[PDB]
């Protein structure tokens, strides 16, 4: 016999079911996938372990199976499950846009591209392209975007399937993707020094000359100007449509960990690296203000919703609250304290404050609504997937859904 | 450290999947030569997971200490499967020979 593995890698764990002629294979992240042995062909999908598996073996009746994992969890499986298909459980990261009532969730195919599920509704919209890479909706609607695995970046017009423009650039895959506050002009990223600014329809193809070693990342501000970081740590400020590099930082000798911006006018906005939790209110080519609370180095930081608080989050997960005026020993927010080792948590992911700003939501092994100083509020929640990595909120703040570890996207609507 | 440990340790421990050695192949995980003073992520022609790749730390002993005693955790979603160097003097030989040996 000789039973071929899905697509090409090196196996990292396998198991034949003598049943049924089955093969449990966990290939590779996790891809506990169940094959059928001399049929040579996979049955069905086996998504949700966390930690990529460390084990699985069959019952000696063979009705049934144990999934040790990485996580520290063995999952109990019945034979007959595995075999249904169940193509669910999307894709782990994603870009959702919330345009007010409904919420639609940005989704890969389980086979090629996409589909786009709205959320309380059954209305699935399919898209065909060969594997988009990533993806970004036009600012006033009307256009749907795509990166490309040769960081090409179609934008497909909404009106008509036929309209497009698809630009070519970048030596591997497209990083980052943002539109300007105009209908008009992409801007990415990727492995090049430069930032790309490619306007679309006309074709236009102005560029960031950074001579970084690469642009790690960059992002809108209020301005014309376009904020940007890369791996040498300088917190540049250029601008957007036209490259111009008109006020330039180096908050970092190592690369910017996680910046964020606040978001009213142009007033502050900070970074921090596992270093120094800097602070600035761009006037200056240097921070206003060099936070240093932390000997173990902050390494994330988000700003308060229109207020004047300013997290400042820590690799186990604990955020230090710093009030958005130079700096004072402000209570820590202190989130986690007592936990260890035993599950999902890793990772300081996002912080998303309450329009309130009373209260932080927490995101790392799972949610925790900490009250903002001292003590927590809303904490308990206990995601299924763990480890979510993005913070999406509605203009309302009333919802936000999470999908992390490729558990699902989960919704949540407070009621009365 | 002691360099000659190290090396055990490393033969031990990390030679299944890693060369140190200058265009030594790429393995189950990257090739090692020029770790030392290197962002994460970046051995070109080595194919990394996202946590890996936007880490974001300079590896040297400081970050390899925390690193090599707990790797799921310093980097959660590694697809580097190692439990940790649960003892320092020998996370310290190590690191010493890795020192050594990188840059050779
Ligand atoms: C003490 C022994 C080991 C040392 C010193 C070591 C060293 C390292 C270092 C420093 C990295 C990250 C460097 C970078 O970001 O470019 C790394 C990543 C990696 N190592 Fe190891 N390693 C060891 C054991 C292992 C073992 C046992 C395996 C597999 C069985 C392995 C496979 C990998 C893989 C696949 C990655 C890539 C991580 C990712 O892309 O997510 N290593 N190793």
């Amino acid at each position: 016999g000789e039973i071929h593995t899905g697509h090409h890698s090196t196996i990292q764990y396998c198991d034949f079911s003598p049943q049924n002629h089955l093969a449990v294979v966990a290939l590779s992240q996790y891809c506990v996938e169940l094959w059928n042995t001399d049929s040579r062909s996979k049955v069905a999908d086996c998504r949700g372990h966390l930690s990529w598996v460390h084990g699985v073996m069959f019952s000696p009746d063979g009705s049934s199976f144990l999934t040790s994992s990485d996580d520290q969890t063995i999952r109990l499986w019945e034979t007959k499950k595995v075999c249904k298909n169940s193509a669910v459980m999307l894709k782990q990261e994603v870009d959702v846009v919330f345009q007010e009532n409904e919420v639609m969730v940005l989704a890969v195919d389980h086979i090629r591209r996409l589909q786009l599920i709205n959320g309380r509704t059954g209305q699935i919209d399919y898209l065909t392209e060969a594997q988009v890479s990533c993806c970004c909706l036009s600012p006033h609607l009307q256009y749907i975007a795509f990166g490309d695995e040769n960081g090409a970046i179609e934008i497909l017009e909404l009106v008509n399937n036929r309209i497009f423009q698809s630009r070519f650039q970048h030596k591997k895959t497209v990083w980052h993707i943002q539109f300007t506050a105009d209908e008009k002009t992409l801007i990415s990223s990727s492995d090049d020094a430069e930032i790309q600014v490619w306007n679309w329809q006309l074709d236009k193809c102005i560029f960031l000359r950074g001579h970084q070693e690469t642009v790690k990342d960059f992002r809108l501000l209020k301005n014309s100007r376009l904020l940007s970081w890369s791996f040498d740590g300088t917190v540049k400020v250029w601008n957007i449509i036209t490259g111009n590099k008109e006020k330039d930082f180096v908050c970092h000798q190592g690369t910017v960990l996680s910046c964020d911006i606040s978001h009213d006018a142009t007033k502050f906005s900070s970074t921090s690296a596992d270093k120094t939790a800097k602070i600035w209110s761009f006037d200056l080519l240097l921070p206003l203000h060099e936070l240093r609370g932390h000997n173990g180095c902050v390494r994330c930081s988000a700003f308060s919703v229109d207020s004047t608080l300013l997290a400042t989050g820590d690799d186990n997960g604990e955020i230090r609250i710093w009030n958005v005026s130079n700096g004072e020993l402000l209570h820590l927010c202190a989130p986690l304290s007592e936990e260890g080792a035993a599950t999902h948590g890793g990772w300081v992911t996002d912080l998303c404050f309450s329009p309130d700003g009373k209260m932080l939501i927490s995101a790392g092994g799972y949610i925790k609504w900490w009250n903002v100083v001292t003590g927590e509020s809303s904490q308990t929640f206990y995601t299924n997937g763990t480890n979510l990595k993005k913070i999406h909120v509605s203009p309302d703040f009333k919802t936000y859904v999470t999908v992390d570890n490729l558990g699902i996207l989960y919704i949540l609507q407070t009621l009365e | 450290g002691d360099v000659e440990k190290g090396k055990k340790i490393f033969v031990q421990k990390c030679a299944q999947c890693h060369t140190v050695e200058k265009g030594g192949k790429h393995k189950t995980g990257p090739n090692l030569h020029g770790l030392f003073g290197r962002k994460t992520g970046q051995a070109p022609g080595f194919t990394y997971t996202d946590a890996n790749k936007n880490k974001g730390i300079t590896w040297k002993e400081e970050t390899l200490m925390e690193y090599l005693e707990n790797p799921k955790k310093y980097i959660p979603g590694t697809k580097m499967i190692f439990a940790g160097i649960k003892k320092k003097t020998e996370r310290e030989d190590l690191i010493a020979y890795l020192k050594k040996a990188t840059n050779e």
